[PDB]
């Protein structure tokens, strides 16, 4: 299954180095700039990746709604979170001329009990959800718990 | 290393030109080695002291990024590349450090 | 509490007496001074222009280099004493802190130090603790290194002129003449040519 | 310029005692 | 001041003073060597030959470069007196 | 104190005087070269500190 | 280019040392701009005013920047803005208010 | 000319010399941006910069003229002129706008009286 | 041409002829651009500009005379004759303008 | 590099450039060490040296910023954050820890 | 380096150079001492000597920073961290103990 | 480590070197009378010897660490730390003993 | 202050002269020598040529080892004022 | 210039003055 797509060069070959260091099998889509991987593999790697810094309105919204679970299911995969949910919220192509707008994501997570994310975590799931995003900022990305506190500074 | 390029000496204004050169080379690679960017240029203004005054003007510099296809910049990224633009000079006020995008959105 | 009008006449009067000294060890007059007699000596000719005019021009370019020096002093102490509103003891202390600044801002931190080792000062902390004797000679002593440092770099030109005449002249074979009368007028020229005195004019000014 | 900096100070504060009032009215 | 500070500003000094006396100093050993070789390939014993011709290579030569030489030393006291302000400290 | 004080200024004017009349150029005055000289030795080693200093100590020695 | 400098005599005096300053400035000025998506070319004039003496409160520099845009690519005012900020940093103590911004059709850009 | 006119520079070059080719240079690269303006043909601009004076009654300032031949029938607009104003203005260290007169093929003058 | 004549290579020269050559090459330049406007079919410029003293002695101010000679019967619009004076005041270092003077190819004074 | 660049046999040299190559190879030493950080994969350190008077009463102490590039998820701990300040201040004459700026390679001011 | 470096020396050196090279050295052999002990595998000493003044407002003690790699698992005795901070400061004129700074390979502060 | 080790490097020494080569040399015989006691192996004297300075109100004192490496288990005896640190202390000119610290091959302070 | 003391002090004074003036000078030795055999080889006799190399010579001298010089002159002349108050009489 | 800054100051406390009633008034 896709690893991830749409990757630049530079990208795509880091990830590949990482890849094999960890002795993981891939196969880079033939100019996809997508890398297919083991299917049970996908979200763990997503994650690990991420870790290290790597890499219509119905539509839209599907599309979202379809990203937004994607994330939410990668989260999912980390050991502390039973359950997550990710909202995209990228304001429509800014009707305003003048003004300037930016998208966000929150990110709300369901830990085990007695679990906690810790700061490497809290780190990849900023980057996860903020590279999934165009234009995403790490800090524009809001990660709370299911008890409503913030865990990203 | 264009500092050690085997040359005879030649001016003191010479070695300053180049000294000046050779910072904002590094400073720029520094920038471009961090995630997001995929090429910074530095411009370096150090001022220059007046005549029978004592007025030490602050220096100022201009910095723009080209950041990776899409990915932008977070705003701790537009403090830190303060931090490092303004140490990198003598007495460089951060407030005169300019940030700017590839389509030319002031960050700082 | 306020001394008597003839305790202060005594004491302006006696204090007129410390005027050339005041001038020459803690002002500007002594490195301009030095300077001009050394770039004499640097032109080859010891005693080209007066004394005389030397002097007048020394003490109108330290008069113009303390102007500021001397309106913060007349605005802190001269006009609040002149117009009854402040003791001489006091007017004398507010105004010694524009030239204590002065003095400070063009002294070497070694001569302060060492004359403050000599004067048994133990814990000194902020530059506005040093006394005015502690301070004077320190300022007289960075003076005298400043004043060498412009004229030892005053005299290279001259040399580099005297040197490629004598060099060019021994060289073609004419070894019997002498290179310094060949090279005086040339020294003339260049100094002449560059604008010898408002250049070094601006440079001492510029000093400060 | 400052004033951005004094208004997104604001907005943190008002966001955190939001939180707080939350945390408890929650459970 | 420095040994450094010193010794940088006699070797831009001296270096100026080489560059001024370069061209008359090796013109004048040029036309020597020219008349001496000349005078030894016809075995001329003579000591006095080569003055004359000395003379005027160095007063052509001066001539020739005169702008420039004066130029370049005009140009080194001028920033040497701009920077003096600077250079006790 | 003085006398000993008077050795390097001639030293220096010593060796200008022998460098000068090794290149043959008899006819240049040494004291005009060396006088700079002098000046850059007595700005170089602390001129004046040292000679302050060497004077308290010969007081209190 | 920074190039012209490296590339240069020994006879060159102060004036040409300076002058081939200015010019290297402006060329990667120039450079950096053109390395902005909407601009296609750049050109940057410095007037960077000599030494005072004969004037009293000095005076500051001042510098003109045609642009030339890709067919259609219209610049932002923050994109105006950002020019601006880096030509008056480039150059010691250039006042923004100095900097002239003008397009490839003859529209002042800035004001 | 311009950059270009100052490189084959001989050892003889009297200062007077190296400002009147600067002048010079200046002078041709502001009429080849000029130009390369879209209704400009050519361009042509004179510098007057006359080094300074002390007294106040007796300064003047430094000036241009610029004469800009059009493409047939491309009358510039008030906007252009302000723009060929500004840039000629800035690239000449001091000189006030208001100096600067700017002229067509035909003698009209675009710029204020 | 006076451009051009400015570098012809020559080392027996003074001041004084450096000045005077300066000179002629803004006549020349001056009176280039004069004729490439429409109306004018040659031009020729006279500059009086007085020798300057580094003292505190009478400043005075240039003058100049400006002979053009038109295509036939294309008469020159007052605005010809301004822009003309513009131009040739500018180019010379503290030129008033009432001191340039237009003439035709008849004698009549456009000024 | 370092002390190889100081060393590289030279004589046209002035003082200017003489200290240059000092702090350059000051920069390259202590990103060394920082590099030899469990955590960081590579270091880079710029100086900023105010220029020294012999007697002017104003007073000024320098800058360092600090760009590391830290091991796939390797986050330096608080501790970390303050041994690599320690050790980047101790090495600069009269560098105050708090005009040391520590980024990593995604902007984060650490 | 260390003494070593000293050897080959140019006619051609400045005080300055003198100076930095005594530093050098100071600095190699002190790392080389702190490796010796059982626990250290490789050590790196960087000593920042400066200038000294007279106002005691603005005092700046010399400074030293020490990073050592430890033998997998050598964790060092709070009376090892003591020695290493003694003799670092004693090997440095006028160093206050207080301006060592030990640090391990992991980025921990051993001293304070 | 030697006396006559550094007593050559040809010429051209400015006395700084004299004086860091003799502080070498008295480190290096230090060490060796050290190491002849019976109990150790080896040994090694860092000697921090202050440059006189007219800063403060009086002169301060230079600072030994010494490094001792044992024969296996030969502790050394507290007399033994106290002779150590008397002939360290006696071989620099002015050094107080309380500035002499004494260390084993396994980080402890023995003073 | 005993004569031992003066004369060492003397001799150690004019040794650092020596010192000071023996490259120079041997360099301009060996330069006029080095020429002088040029001449007798080649039969070229005009006594000014060999005047010319001898200043470049001498002149690069300073380049190359006046820093040497500045440094052991300056290390002299401070000793010496620092020991002065110790051979007081 | 500065007017602008200002203008936009106030446009973003008004806009998040609104967007803070509307979150209340929403529910």
């Amino acid at each position: 299954r896709t690893l991830f797509s749409n990757l630049s060069d530079q990208d795509g070959g880091a990830i590949v180095a990482q890849l094999t260091q960890m002795n993981i099998p891939y196969r880079f889509a033939n100019g996809s700039g997508a890398i297919e991987v083991p299917a049970d593999k996908v979200h763990e790697l997503r994650l690990r990746l991420a870790q290290q810094g790597l890499p219509q309105f119905s539509e839209q919204v599907n599309y979202q709604r379809a990203l937004e679970g994607e994330l939410a299911r990668t989260i999912e995969t980390l050991g502390p979170v039973k359950s997550a949910r990710v909202h995209l919220a990228m304001p429509k192509p800014s009707l305003f001329v003048r003004e300037q707008k930016s998208p966000s994501a929150s990110v709300t997570v369901t830990l085990e009990p007695g679990r906690a994310l810790d700061e490497g975590q809290i780190s990849a799931v900023v980057h996860l959800v903020s590279s999934a995003v165009a234009g995403l900022p790490p800090g524009n990305v809001t990660l709370v718990d299911q008890s409503g506190h913030l865990l990203t500074q | 290393e264009l500092l050690d390029q085997e040359k005879f000496g030649i001016s003191q204004f010479s070695e300053q030109v180049n000294y000046q050169r050779a910072l904002e080379g590094e400073l720029a690679r520094t920038i471009e080695t961090l995630g997001p960017v995929k090429s910074a240029r530095v411009h370096l203004a150090m001022p220059k002291p007046s005549l029978f005054v004592r007025e030490q003007k602050s220096p100022s510099a201009s910095v723009t990024v080209t950041l990776e296809p899409g990915r932008a910049l977070d705003e701790g990224q537009i403090s830190a590349v303060v931090h490092l633009v303004s140490s990198a000079v003598a007495g460089l006020p951060p407030g005169n450090v300019t940030l700017v995008d590839q389509s030319g959105h002031l960050l700082t | 509490q306020s001394w008597s009008l003839s305790v202060q006449t005594l004491v302006f009067i006696t204090s007129l007496t410390f005027l050339p000294a005041i001038l020459l060890m803690m002002t500007s007059f002594t490195r301009i001074i030095i300077v001009f007699g050394l770039l004499r000596n640097a032109l080859g000719t010891p005693s080209a222009p007066p004394n005389q005019v030397l002097l007048g021009l020394a003490l109108f370019l330290t008069f113009f280099i303390m102007s500021p020096v001397i309106d913060k002093i007349y605005v802190d102490a001269y006009q609040p004493f002149s117009e009854q509103k402040i003791s001489m003891q006091e007017a004398l202390d507010k105004g010694a802190q524009p030239l204590r600044a002065f003095m400070l801002r063009q002294t070497r931190e070694a001569d302060l130090a060492l004359f403050a080792r000599l004067a048994n000062s133990g814990p000194l902390q902020g530059p506005e603790a040093v006394p005015m004797r502690i301070l004077l000679p320190a300022y007289v002593t960075s003076e005298l290194k400043t004043a060498f440092q412009i004229g030892f770099t005053i005299f290279i030109p001259f040399l580099i002129i005297d040197l490629v005449i004598a060099s060019v002249l021994m060289a073609l074979g004419m070894m019997m003449v002498p290179p310094a009368t060949i090279a005086l007028p040339f020294k003339l020229m260049l100094f002449v040519l560059v604008d010898g005195w408002q250049l070094l004019m601006g440079s001492l000014a510029q000093s400060f | 310029d400052l004033n951005d900096a004094q208004l997104k100070f604001a907005n943190d504060v008002e966001s955190r005692i939001q939180r707080r009032i939350e945390a408890i009215l929650s459970p | 001041m420095t040994p450094e500070s010193v010794m940088m500003m006699g070797t831009e000094a001296m270096k100026v003073a080489l560059a001024l006396a370069a061209p008359l100093l090796l013109v004048a050993l040029i036309t020597g060597l020219i008349i001496s070789i000349l005078q030894a390939a016809t075995q001329i014993n003579e000591m006095t030959l080569s003055f004359i011709p000395k003379i005027v290579a160095v007063f052509i030569a001066i001539i020739v470069a005169g702008p420039w030489m004066l130029n370049l030393l005009l140009d080194y006291v001028r920033t040497l007196f701009s920077n003096l302000p600077y250079i006790i400290g | 104190i003085g006398f000993t004080i008077f050795i390097p200024f001639l030293i220096i004017d010593l060796v200008i005087a022998s460098v000068l009349m090794a290149l043959g150029m008899m006819m240049v005055p040494p004291a005009t070269i060396a006088l700079p000289f002098k000046l850059m030795l007595f700005v170089l080693v602390d001129g004046w500190q040292l000679l302050m200093g060497s004077l308290a100590q010969s007081f209190y020695s």
